[PDB]
């Protein structure tokens, strides 16, 4: 073919078929001119060669190069690699209709909506557009529809608000490893350039809002669209194909509101009254009469299924908070009133989901769903949880703890030199005596954390859990964890060298104390380590996928 | 005390070590190192001088005629810069050799009388580095990365068997030289010693001795000890050794014939031994059952016939002894083959060794290299000697001869390339050593034996491969033809060198595109050492270990900076102090410590020199110029760290600093962070973005003044003086007539880059920060690069944040940003973008550049020129024609329908295309510049003659400021040796300049002097007259282009992009996101005043990802701006300056026990004003890494800007007035704008061009291309039960040509069905398959 | 004579030294260069190759297919509409 500038581009399957070619040419002239065997014997060895470079190159040893420097690519060669027709063309390949750009979070959306760029939709549903303009009678041609459209006129978005309803897109977001990656959503029109995304559904799609990118493709035939609607759309994947466990579970700032709004507390505002329903404890808490910890009588009805389906109504005055109380309301009819009466946590909450999924159906527990996400956002802002470097408290005692473990091995060297210890002895005693240290000072560090309050319960003194930031981060099980904690307050532990043996010498200090020099440059070993690991690693997964899906 | 840039603004830190080395000029790794390669070097054998000495003199065949070399020098480059960079033409200087041709005497026998024949030879090009350490390579700015590579030497591995039930640990070694090839001992499992050459196959390792002429009992002396046995007439008699016994079980009883000393039974001890070895026994009466089972040594013939009873390696028998003994023979020479202390490997190879003589040897390693071709002697001869001993073909560069040496323990450290015989028997002993337990292994990843090769080693192997190249055919020339009639320069041929250089230059893996996001990035990329490229590993190849932290790379490279994915641990950054000795092996600095005194004497120790000696640690607390105050120190040693005396330290870190890189050590709180996070940081701070107004960071290090004076983006003072005039793109300066040199005038100019493009089409611009008639001295900036500040490195901006949950619109690192960030323009950028239209000449005819364009309505046409270029400055959107051409169109014969219609409406359907240049969709800008290039031949339009005018116009303009600059001086001059002949104070001063040439005074030496100025004048003018042609002949002549290509236009388009929903913003911490929603201002969460918070950050991120360097660093923020405000206040109330003194200086002098002292008593007044004036915004703190403002510090600060201690504050909902119900954390982090642009990634595509061969969409958002619908997608909808989607999915949408046609018409028509067909890709399948000769083919049905 | 002037000749000049017109020695060097390979790796990484990137020129557009349906549906309801006698005519002239 002609490339632009003049030059010409050609594959090599050209060269290759040339050189058979004109030796075959010269051997039948070599023969009408009656030459010396050992000429005829040359040319027919090179005849040969050429036609099994032809066939396929290198597997004949010596792989003839091209002009420049490789090897030329031949027939074999097009049908056989990770880059041949087979995997390349034939079993996956490039698709019309279709978009991508980064995600974002929306969380106004149904479970069932995505937000979907004008300029992006305006793109991708084009023929549509084109038809419903000439049906109206706005455009005669199919070139005054484009220029209709090149130039964005009203009724064109107008058009479009009405092509894009009903209609289905597809959500993809690579790698794909399980079959919830790819996703049908109902598109909301929206400006700027950004998709998004309904924060429940990341979990399933294991996507972070820092600069991921995902892909949008358009169902065009009615079939294709029923089946959106009905296999593919994300109300209908809730449950896990792999296990049954539900796979819509409410996560970080979900958790943290939920939590916070169902903790109880100690005498503060509006201890012991009572209350005529969830609506009164609402009214209360808005208006700056009672708190969100108050321990209130409130009265209560209950639903409960029947033999038969039906639902009877069960009234009390039960004990509860005013959060409870308020959380109530969103609850569907038909649950006992003992679920949210605790303080709720991830588990609790996804226990909670369960329960209303194998009691109610499907529908009540997608709105409960939603509705669960909305009070989490929305209580866990008025919260104002926030992180200040005093939150991470150390224990009065850990220079104690850490003194006497260093004097201890300090004598156990000594001893050493009394040829009492041999080498295994002593390193074994040593690595024993830093372990028990690092288990007290964990413990110290907890004990002083967790349940460090003391209240007036009107008149003497009283002791519940804490209401430090952190610990509620670690309790209800939005993000952290019992080891970060333990790096952020205590010490930060025993390290490896880089292979196999673990380092004589713990790390004393922590990130709110600071490390120094030495301990920073040994703690590179294990992070560079595991990073790698990750890195090179997940090639291992993806062809063990790959084995796994051909033969079954 | 102060510079006049650090009187504007001095930055507060709490640094408390106090530093003894300076940070070295960053840059020197490259520049140093291409300097070798040109300093004109007499004896330093470097670069150009080491090649020409290695090839020339190069002899003919007949040694009649011979080549010499001379000398070398490099011309002047013909175009600068900045044409080279506008004329996309390499920046190159021309190479020129000095060669002498001699043609001898037949007849005599050396008669050097006949012809001596030297010339000036044109051998290439050889690009320049420009003064920053960049190449510019097809008008582009190209870094060439340094290169870490396994040093040449020996080396001593041991694959532990790693398959066998055995495990048995396998030793081999190693000899890799700088050039050449392989040579490998290894062990086999049965303890036998092989050789392999090159790594092609095992052969028995004695063949090598073989064939170094060594006969087999010549082998077995040099390796094993004799052992020696009398005969006496019946006695079989050893000569005993005593040591020589140990560590066997007892056989018989060995009595020195005087008494007992070893009984049967007893197991043979130390004491024995000793007792043996006092009492001198000599010689044992051993039985004849001993003998049976050792080896000879010696070829025993019998004398009395000459024939072999018994040769070399052979067990001996009884019978053999008796016929030794009957032979005549009282001596026998065994073997001392005593086991694993010693071992009989050697014996053992020679039996399995099946050749005999040096000859067969010779064949079976030629038939070994060179399998199929018959074994002459010659030929194995010649094989032999160039495959290891010739000077051509083996090298072992001075570098590896010391390696060598030094790991053989030998005295010399200066040797042959080639190998002697020696150095191959030395390797066999040290790893038969090493078998049997008295060596060690080497490491391979120690960071002495690893070696670092910088552009100017790379450039000269390439140039010496060149020149190679050309020695074989001045050689063959100058045997055939007649000598007398030719010259040199007809000998030399330049293409393959400059083929060579060139494609080094261009082509190599090492060679790659700068990195112009800001000046960070454009340092660490001039200092990164990569692993990979030619000459060294590769990524399938690296396993684990070699990608680790090493602990000695401790002060040599970062161990925290290094790139994320599959080149982790391969490309890796040098750190801070690290330099490279002569060899060029990492080392770094250290303080030496004398008998207990920390002195200031720095030593550079390299990587096997450290481990040494014991080394403190650098923040060890130091005693008021003396001893440590400890008695007890913690200090490393040999790989480990653990605590010493003072007595048993030898040196000292320099500073706290010292082990991480630049880019690590610009990050505030780097204690505090985890590695895995700070890596994140470090790789981020190179992406970003600089925006329109920078600002510097309230909370630094220091490093930042370094960074940016020393990456060359400033404009910095050269020589000191006064400014005397300021513009927006020019800076003249007077110079102090201290440094003013005694010959010229004292003026010097400093020219702005203005509005430039980078490589990543960002915007380069420098801006004056001093003002008119200002004092500046030495070495002081003047002018600010893209993204400095007054002097330093700002590459974000700082931002009030509060941690806290919003609704939800900062879920999972979204980051809520709001509306006044956008009405500030923070964060705000403009990019630069090249376009161009070239016009050919096709078979039709010509394309040309007009604006008569078809098609087209004066709407569009409204924006061109009367040429057809767009007007410059005018505004553009996607779809306008920026320059109209059209094309010759063929014959178009059209269907009837469109007959009837030009019938009908009688169009003439003009015969010529449209082929304009557009701006592409999207894109929005102004049109800044354009740039006209016209082949020589073609006539130049209206648009290229004014733009050639215009060029001229300031090509006068700029001229004659350097002619005036230079008249001055000459007249200066003039007036110090006129005035020295006789005084005429003020007479010549108010009589006109010009005319003192006229006048004359007695006829002196004074009268000579003057009219030898006065010939000075005549030839300043010629000198303008010349270089006035040289620009006029320049812009004038037609530039050279591209074979077939008549003209080419490019216009340049700036935009300004602005920040939104999208787009990634990241913090120094590794803290990333992309802004989620913009706020208005009532919404934002407010004070108790009333002050809005800026941005809203996510608590749910620190104590997870566990990097705390973002609270303390907010904390330490907050406290800034507050003493900010308090100047502000201050300031407003319309002064007080004892005030303003006072409070200042009490905030400077704040901190614990810091070292920086700032007296702020010396300043006058004015300069105390302008200080606090620049404070306004907030005091600038500094914290090293390491070294850091502790907590307390913080504290305190914040008590004195009237802040709350603990940091947060009461904060209140800007939506319903209501409070929050805890305390927030509010304050001031420095945020960064990475170069990930939602404008950039948004792409969609509903139908477009479909590829050639395949017929599939193509790809890429350049082409405008569909998203790949891979395998795992496929699987995905085979899981659910979504068939149709798939099989949309697969025809119609990508391949099915008539079904894509038809869906098309059919959705346009509101039908939505499907019409499926063939896929394409299938057909070709089929035929290539049916091309193999294999019928495959459709059975129907 | 790169040798000789010790820089790249400039067509003129080898045209003079040729004997030949400017013009020919043009001809020449636009006709001189050689085709590319399919497979030249254009991307840094060996993963994509030159043959990709190329595009099918051959095919018309979808647009413009359906563009010439409706050209031809329309043209033959104008036609339908005139006298029969001239509409036959018309269509027997341009073999409509
Ligand atoms: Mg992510």
């Amino acid at each position: 073919v002609p490339l632009d500038g003049g030059r010409f581009a050609t594959s090599d399957l050209n060269d290759l078929y040339r050189r058979v070619i004109n030796r075959n040419n010269r051997l039948k002239r070599l023969l009408d001119l009656a030459a010396p065997d050992i000429i005829v014997r040359n040319e027919k060895r090179m005849l040969q060669e050429a036609v099994d470079a032809l066939l396929d190159n290198g597997r004949r040893g010596r792989a003839i190069t091209g002009s420049n420097k490789r090897p030329l690519k031949s027939l074999a060669d097009m049908i056989k690699g990770k880059q041949g027709r087979f995997r390349q063309n034939l079993l996956g390949k490039r698709v019309d209709y279709s978009g991508r750009s980064v995600i974002t979070v929306g969380p106004y959306l149904r479970l069932h909506q995505c937000g979907l760029p004008k300029k992006m939709a305006l793109e991708l549903f084009k023929p549509f557009i084109y038809g419903k303009l000439e049906l109206r009678g706005l455009a005669t041609t199919i070139k005054a529809a484009k220029k209709m459209v090149e130039r964005e006129e009203a009724v064109v978005w107008d058009i479009l608000d009405e092509v894009i309803r009903e209609h289905p897109v597809l959500l993809n977001r690579a790698p794909t490893l399980h079959r919830l990656g790819i996703q049908a959503f109902e598109p909301v029109l929206i400006e700027g350039k950004a998709i998004q995304l309904h924060p429940l559904v990341c979990a399933a799609y294991n996507a972070d809002f820092d600069g991921d990118q995902m892909a949008v493709h358009v169902p065009l035939t009615l079939e294709a669209q029923l089946e959106a609607r009905a296999l593919m759309m994300s109300t209908n994947n809730i449950l896990s194909p792999a296990n049954g466990e539900p796979i819509i579970v409410p996560s970080q700032d979900v958790v943290l509101g939920l939590y916070y709004m169902t903790r109880d507390c100690v005498n503060a505002k509006g201890e012991g009254m009572v209350l005529t329903g969830p609506k009164e404890a609402e009214r209360l808490y808005r208006s700056g009469l009672a708190s969100l910890h108050a321990r209130v009588k409130v009265r209560i009805t209950e639903y409960e299924k029947d033999a038969n389906g039906e639902l009877v109504a069960k009234t009390s005055l039960k004990d509860t908070t005013v959060g409870r109380a308020i959380l109530w309301m969103i609850v569907p009819k038909g649950l006992p009133y003992s679920i949210v009466n605790q303080a709720l946590g991830k588990k609790a909450i996804s226990k909670m989901l369960n329960t209303c999924y194998r009691i109610l159906g499907l529908k009540p527990t997608v709105i409960f769903a939603d509705q669960i996400m909305y009070t989490g956002f929305a209580y866990a802002a008025r919260s104002g949880a926030s992180v200040g470097i005093d939150d991470m408290v150390i224990p009065e005692k850990k220079h104690e703890i850490i003194s006497e473990a260093e004097a201890e091995v300090a004598e156990i060297q000594e001893q050493f030199q009394s040829g009492l210890v041999t080498a295994g002895e002593r390193y074994n005693k040593v690595i024993d005596i830093w372990a028990a240290a690092n288990d007290r000072v964990s413990k110290a560090m907890m004990d002083n954390l967790q349940t460090e309050t003391v209240i007036n319960r009107d008149g003497q003194e009283e002791k519940q859990v804490s209401f430090n930031s952190i610990y509620m981060m670690a309790d209800s099980g939005a993000r952290g964890s019992a080891a970060q904690i333990r790096q952020l307050a205590g010490m930060r532990g025993l390290m490896a060298k880089p292979d196999g043996s673990i380092i004589e010498t713990p790390i004393t200090a922590n990130f709110r104390e600071g490390l120094n020099v030495l301990q920073y440059f040994i703690s590179t070993h294990g992070a560079r380590k595991g990073l790698a690991d990750t890195a090179l690693k997940t090639a291992n997964s993806g062809y063990l996928t790959r084995r796994l899906v051909d033969v079954a | 005390v102060y510079s006049y840039t650090e009187k504007k603004r001095i930055r507060k830190d709490f640094g408390k070590r106090p530093q003894v080395l300076d940070v070295p000029y960053l840059l020197s790794i490259q520049l140093d190192s291409f300097q070798k390669f040109i300093e004109q070097d007499p004896e330093g054998q470097y670069g150009l001088e080491a090649a020409f000495r290695s090839v020339f003199p190069i002899q003919s065949y007949s040694g009649n005629s011979e080549l010499q070399y001379v000398s070398y020098r490099l011309g002047e480059p013909v175009f600068d810069v900045q044409e080279c960079q506008i004329r996309g033409v390499t920046y190159s200087a021309p190479l020129r050799v000095k060669l002498r041709l001699v043609i001898y005497e037949r007849e005599a026998p050396e008669g050097t009388v006949k012809d001596i024949k030297e010339q000036e030879v044109y051998m290439g090009e050889i690009p320049l580095m420009t003064d920053n350490g960049t190449f510019v390579i097809n008008g582009t700015e190209r870094v060439i990365v340094s290169q870490l590579h396994r040093s040449p030497g020996v080396f001593f591995d041991s694959d532990k068997g790693k398959t066998h039930s055995s495990g048995k640990v396998l030793y081999n070694a190693r000899i890799i030289p700088y050039r050449g090839s392989w040579l490998d001992f290894e062990f086999d499992p049965k303890d036998n010693l092989f050789v392999r050459i090159d790594r092609r196959r095992k052969l028995p390792a004695t063949i090598i001795l073989r064939a170094l002429n060594y006969t087999t009992e010549q082998i077995l002396d040099l390796f094993f000890e004799k052992v020696i046995f009398e005969i006496r007439d019946n006695k079989l008699q050893m000569e005993l050794v005593p040591e020589r016994l140990r560590g066997e079980t007892a056989s018989f009883d060995i009595e020195a014939n005087g008494k007992v000393y070893v009984e049967k039974g007893r197991r043979i001890t130390a004491r024995h031994i000793r007792q043996l070895e006092k009492d001198d026994v000599k010689l044992i009466e051993v039985p004849v059952e001993y003998i049976a089972g050792k080896v000879v040594a010696k070829d025993y013939i019998d004398e009395s016939t000459g024939e072999l009873i018994c040769a070399a390696n052979m067990e001996l028998s009884l019978d053999l002894l008796a016929k030794l003994s009957q032979s005549g023979h009282k001596r026998i020479e065994t073997l001392f083959t005593n086991d694993l202390d010693h071992g009989p490997y050697i014996s053992e190879t020679l039996r399995v060794d099946p050749t005999n003589d040096r000859l067969s040897a010779l064949v079976e390693i030629y038939r070994m290299m060179r399998p199929g071709e018959p074994p002459t002697r010659e030929a194995a001869e010649s094989l032999f000697e160039n495959l290891f001993f010739s000077e051509d073909r083996y090298d072992l560069s001075a570098v590896g001869r010391m390696k060598f040496n030094r790991s053989l323990l030998r005295e010399e450290i200066e040797g042959s390339g080639i190998l002697s015989k020696d150095d191959i028997i030395d390797v066999m002993k040290k790893l038969i050593d090493i078998r049997n337990g008295k060596g060690e292994v080497d490491d391979i990843d120690h960071l002495g034996n690893r070696r670092i090769r910088s552009v100017g080693e790379m450039a000269e192997n390439q140039f010496r491969v060149g020149l190679v190249r050309v020695e074989r055919a001045v050689k063959e020339r100058l045997s055939l033809g007649d000598l007398d009639t030719l010259m040199p320069q007809d000998m030399i041929n330049a293409k393959p060198i400059s083929a060579a250089v060139k494609e080094f230059f261009g082509s190599s893996q090492l060679s790659q595109f700068m990195d112009q996001n800001n000046p960070l990035s454009e340092i660490t990329h001039k200092r990164r050492i990569s692993a990979l490229g030619p000459g060294g590993l590769t990524r399938e190849r690296a396993g684990f270990e070699v990608r680790d932290v090493h602990p000695t790379h401790y002060g040599r490279v970062c161990p925290i900076e290094t790139p994320e994915g599959p080149n982790i641990g391969l490309i890796n950054s040098l750190s801070v102090y690290a330099q490279t000795n002569e060899y060029g092996f990492l080392e770094t600095p250290y303080r030496k410590v004398t008998d207990g005194v920390v002195t200031d004497e720095i030593h550079y120790l390299s990587a096997i020199e450290e481990g040494n000696y014991v080394i403190a640690q650098a923040n060890s607390n130091l005693d008021e110029e003396g001893h440590f105050v400890e008695d007890l120190v913690t200090c490393r040693s040999k790989g480990e760290s653990s605590l010493f005396s003072r007595d048993q330290v030898d040196y000292m870190d320099v500073s706290t600093q010292q082990v991480v890189s630049v880019g690590a050590s610009l990050i505030p709180f780097l204690e505090h962070d985890d590695a895995n996070r700070a890596l994140m940081g470090a790789n981020m701070q190179r992406q970003a973005v600089p925006t329109l107004r920078a600002d510097k960071p309230l909370v630094g290090t220091g490093m930042e003044r370094a960074v940016a004076v020393d990456s060359g983006v400033t404009a910095v003072a050269k020589r000191g003086g006064v400014v005397q005039y300021v513009d927006a793109s020019r800076i003249v300066i007077k110079v102090n007539e201290d440094e003013m040199y005694p010959g010229e005038a004292g003026i010097d100019i400093y020219n702005l880059t203005k509005y430039t493009r980078s490589n990543q089409n960002t915007c380069i611009n420098q801006m004056p920060c001093v003002s008119l008639g200002e004092p500046v001295e030495r070495g002081d900036v003047l002018a600010d690069g893209p993204s400095t500040d007054l002097g330093e490195l700002a590459l974000g901006q700082n931002m009030r944040v509060a941690f806290m949950p919003w609704n939800g619109y900062n879920f999972e690192d979204s980051i809520l940003v709001s509306e006044r960030v956008v009405q500030e323009d923070r964060f705000t950028t403009i990019h630069i973008q090249e376009l161009a239209c070239v016009s050919r000449d096709t078979k039709l005819g010509p394309e040309e550049i007009t604006a008569d364009i078809p098609n087209v309505g004066e709407a569009a046409l409204s924006k061109l020129d009367e040429s057809g270029i767009v007007y410059i400055g005018a505004e553009v959107t996607g779809g306008d024609i920026l320059v109209g051409k059209v094309t010759p169109k063929g014959e178009t014969q059209l269907t009837p329908e469109e007959k009837l219609l030009r019938a009908i409406f009688g169009e003439k359907a003009s015969d010529v295309k449209d082929s304009s240049l557009r701006v592409p969709n999207g894109v929005s800008g102004t049109v800044i510049d354009v740039q006209v290039f016209t082949r020589d031949g073609v006539e130049k339009d209206k648009r290229a003659l004014e733009i050639e005018e215009m060029q001229l116009k300031q090509a006068k303009k700029d001229l004659s400021e350097e002619l005036q600059i230079l008249e001055a001086g000459l007249f200066s001059r003039i007036r110090a040796v006129l005035v020295a002949g006789g005084v005429e104070a003020e007479k010549l001063d108010k009589l006109p300049r010009d005319r003192w040439l006229e006048l004359g005074l007695t006829d002196e030496e004074k009268q000579n002097q003057l009219e030898q100025l006065a010939e000075q004048y005549d030839e300043l003018k010629h000198e303008f007259e010349k270089k006035l042609e040289a620009k006029r002949r320049k812009i004038t002549q037609g530039d050279d282009l591209a074979p077939g290509v008549l003209k080419i236009v490019k216009v340049y388009l700036a935009v300004k992009r602005r920040i939104q929903p999208g787009d990634k913003m990241a913090g120094r911490h590794g803290n990333k996101g992309v802004i989620s929603k913009i706020n208005p201002i009532e919404d934002m969460p407010y004070d108790e005043n009333g002050t809005p918070v800026d941005i809203v950050l996510n608590p749910l991120g620190v104590p997870s990802r566990m990097n705390i360097g973002q609270i303390l660093e907010t904390h330490l923020g907050m406290a800034a701006k507050g003493i900010g405000d308090k100047i502000n206040a201050m300031l407003k109330q319309q002064q007080e300056v004892a005030k303003l003194r006072e409070f200042i200086q009490r905030a400077y002098d704040l901190g614990a026990d810091v070292r920086q002292k700032v007296d702020l008593s010396t300043f006058s007044d004015e300069e105390v004003m302008r200080l606090a004036e620049n404070l306004r915004k907030g005091m600038p703190i500094a914290t090293p890494v390491f070294d850091g403002a502790k907590e307390a510090e913080i504290k305190e600060l914040l008590k004195l800007g009237d802040l709350p201690t603990s940091g947060q504050i009461r904060l209140y909902d800007g939506r319903t007035g209501e409070q929050f119900e805890r305390p927030v954390t509010v304050g001031y982090m420095y945020m960064l704008k990475l170069n990930h642009l939602v404008d950039d990634k948004m792409h969609a595509r509903s139908t477009g061009s479909y590829s050639l061969v395949t017929q599939q969409p193509l790809g890429g958002k350049a082409q405008f291309g569909g998203q790949r619908f891979g395998e795992m997608e496929v699987w995905a909808l085979e899981a659910y039960g979504a068939a149709y989607t798939l099989q949309e999915m697969l025809t119609v949408k990508s391949d099915d040509v008539n079904g894509r046609t038809k869906m098309y018409k059919n959705i346009v028509d509101g039908n939505h069905q499907m019409e499926p067909g063939m896929p394409e890709s299938f057909n070709v399948l089929l035929k290539e398959i049916r091309s193999l000769g294999i019928n495959i083919e459709l059975e129907d049905e | 004579m790169l040798q000789e002037m010790g820089r790249e000749p400039t067509p003129e000049e080898l045209a003079e030294r040729m004997l030949m017109p400017e013009d020919k020695i043009r001809k020449v060097l636009k006709i001189a260069k050689e085709p590319i390979s399919m497979e030249t790796p254009i991307g840094d990484d060996e993963d994509s190759h030159l043959g990709d990137f190329i595009e099918d020129t051959t095919l018309e557009l979808p647009l413009d297919s359906a563009t010439t349906e409706s050209l031809r549906a329309a043209t033959h309801d104008v036609l339908a509409g005139l006298t029969a006698r001239e509409a036959k005519v018309l269509r027997m002239r341009f073999g409509i």
